């Protein structure tokens, strides 16, 4: 019965990723005065299936100079980690109920960077290497401030349990209490998912295909699926953390509908942002995250430690 | 032997064509936006204060039930 739950989680997520590819193409097309996919299937509804079937029937290449073991391990790690980061999300009930869900997401996301690191190194080509060192720099840029923002926001939750976030925001969204932290968190999640304007690792104009330039076919497809699953997962985490849906214990379907709508809106905002802006230089991302975000985050952390004590508004569950 | 017919501009002249930059101001002042943000923050703080105190009372009640059941 638990395996049925695992499958009912992981298969719909892959289908959502497949159709998010089409939705992104159509949103970008219509923001660019064109249409996007509308031929293969009514309204391009069969385009993701054609893409997947073309990729998995295409020859996979193992580079002559590459390390083969790491070259094959990296996409497996990427996809499995992207699938695993979904299990503690309460929708309104989680698949795996943890005391410290937030720390689990933190650790698994910080493990996910080694997929890019090891694929870029194991390709044994120059553009892949440049992509990998850009990944190193990006993680160094965003990690500390991301963690401090999470701590500051959760100081009103009372714990690290994700389900407590539903009862914390029973009356008001957490975005009305910490909107500067919400802004910094949104930019941090854009940087954490290698999304425009922070899509430095791929670096398409600058680095051809970057870290995954050597990759082709099915192995290449796995990287794409992992990235888009990460997009959806991070936006769902943001929706749970800042726009809290109201949960009726006798009707969880209403909560599920509302939460799915909110995360879809955040994902569409990601696509909008990609369509609207140019790319950062990767030293400029580090300067932004270390000279503007970090001091404000430290000050707001001090403020959010002090405020519940001053106002006698400390949450329960020591 | 009719009149010469050639592509030409119309009698009098064509309408004037705009070319200068046009970027309207289209925004509120900084004071208004800062005030709205601070007001939202204060409203959220006060609502959170009420809710957290209620939650503390509920936790005390549940702990008392556990204390009653312990022996
Ligand atoms: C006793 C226990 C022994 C443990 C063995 C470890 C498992 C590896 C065994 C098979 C790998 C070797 C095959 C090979 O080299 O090419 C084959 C063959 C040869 O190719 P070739 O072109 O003819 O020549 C290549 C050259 O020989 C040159 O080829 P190369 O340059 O690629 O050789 C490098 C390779 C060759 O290996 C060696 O040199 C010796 C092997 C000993 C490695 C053990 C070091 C200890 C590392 C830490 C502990 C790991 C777990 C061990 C415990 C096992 C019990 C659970 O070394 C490695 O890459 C080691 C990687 C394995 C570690 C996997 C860990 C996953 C990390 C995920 C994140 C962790 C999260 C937190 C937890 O090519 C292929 O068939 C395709 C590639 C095969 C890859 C399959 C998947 C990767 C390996 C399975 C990992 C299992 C994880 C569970
Ligand atoms: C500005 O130009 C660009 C675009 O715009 C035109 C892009 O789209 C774009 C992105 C590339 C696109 C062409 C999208 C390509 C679509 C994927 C690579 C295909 C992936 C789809 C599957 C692998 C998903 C999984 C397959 C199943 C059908 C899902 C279910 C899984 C089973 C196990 C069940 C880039 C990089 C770009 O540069
Ligand atoms: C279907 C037929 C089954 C055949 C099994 C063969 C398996 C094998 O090792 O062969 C290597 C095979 C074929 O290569 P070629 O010989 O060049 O082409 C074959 C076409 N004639 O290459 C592969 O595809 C390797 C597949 C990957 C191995 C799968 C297991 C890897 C385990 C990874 C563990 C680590 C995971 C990391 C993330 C987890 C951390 C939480
Ligand atoms: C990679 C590292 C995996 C980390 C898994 C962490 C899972 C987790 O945090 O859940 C904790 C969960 C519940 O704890 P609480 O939430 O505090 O409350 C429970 C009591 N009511 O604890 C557990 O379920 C423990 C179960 C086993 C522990 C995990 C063991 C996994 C180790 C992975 C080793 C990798 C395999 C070996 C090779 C690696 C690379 C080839
Ligand atoms: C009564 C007690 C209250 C205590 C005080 C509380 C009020 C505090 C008010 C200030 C809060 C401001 C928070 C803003 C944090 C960042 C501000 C900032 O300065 O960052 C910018 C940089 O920020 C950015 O430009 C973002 C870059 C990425 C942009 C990507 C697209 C933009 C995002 C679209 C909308 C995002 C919506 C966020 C929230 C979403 C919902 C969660 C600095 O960059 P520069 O202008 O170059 O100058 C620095 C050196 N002089």
């Amino acid at each position: 019965m638990f395996m049925i739950n695992i499958l009912s989680l992981i298969i719909p997520i892959l289908l959502a990723v497949a159709f998010l590819t089409l939705v992104e193409r159509k949103v970008l097309g219509y923001m660019q005065l064109r249409k996007g996919p509308n031929v293969v299937g009514p309204y391009g509804l069969l385009q993701p299936i054609a893409d997947a079937l073309k990729l998995f029937t295409k020859e996979p290449l193992r580079p002559a100079t590459s390390s083969i073991s790491m070259f094959i391990i990296a996409p497996i790690l990427a996809l499995s980690l992207a699938l695993t980061m979904w299990v503690p999300l309460p929708m309104p009930y989680p698949l795996i109920n943890m005391n410290l869900g937030v720390l689990f997401m933190l650790a698994m996301s910080s493990l996910a960077v080694y997929s890019i690191l090891w694929s870029g190194w194991a390709s044994n080509s120059k553009y892949a290497l440049i992509g990998a060192l850009r990944a190193v720099a990006q993680t160094i840029s965003y990690e500390v401030t991301l963690a401090i923002i999470l701590l500051s926001v959760l100081l009103m939750n009372g714990s690290y349990t994700l389900s407590t976030l539903i009862t914390t925001q029973e009356h008001i969204w957490m975005i009305f209490t910490s909107w500067p932290l919400a802004m910094m968190w949104f930019i941090s999640t854009l940087a954490e998912t290698n999304r425009a304007p922070f899509d430095l690792t791929e670096g398409e104009s600058e680095l051809v295909s970057g870290f995954n330039v050597e990759y082709a076919a099915g192995p290449f497809a796995m990287f794409f699926m992992a990235e888009y699953a990460n997009i959806i997962m991070m936006n769902a985490f943001t929706a749970i953390l800042f726009l809290g849906a109201s949960h009726d214990p006798h009707t969880p379907e209403l909560y599920t509908i509302n939460f799915v709508l909110k995360t879809l809106a955040l994902t569409i905002t990601f696509l909008w942002i990609r369509a609207s802006y140019p790319r950062f230089r990767y030293d400029q991302l580090m300067h932004l995250l270390w000279k503007s975000f970090l001091p404000l985050t430290l000050a707001l952390c001090m403020w959010h430690i002090s405020l519940p004590i001053m106002t006698a508004s400390i949450p329960p569950q020591s | 032997a009719s009149k010469v017919k050639q592509d030409m501009p119309p009698p009098g002249g064509y309408g004037p064509i705009d070319y200068k930059r046009n970027l309207p101001r289209r925004g509120l002042s900084g004071y208004s936006m800062f005030a709205v943000g601070i007001g939202t923050l204060l409203f959220g703080y006060w609502s959170m204060m009420k809710w957290n105190r209620e939650r503390r009372r509920l936790q005390i009640e549940d702990f008392e039930a556990r204390i009653a059941l312990m022996p």
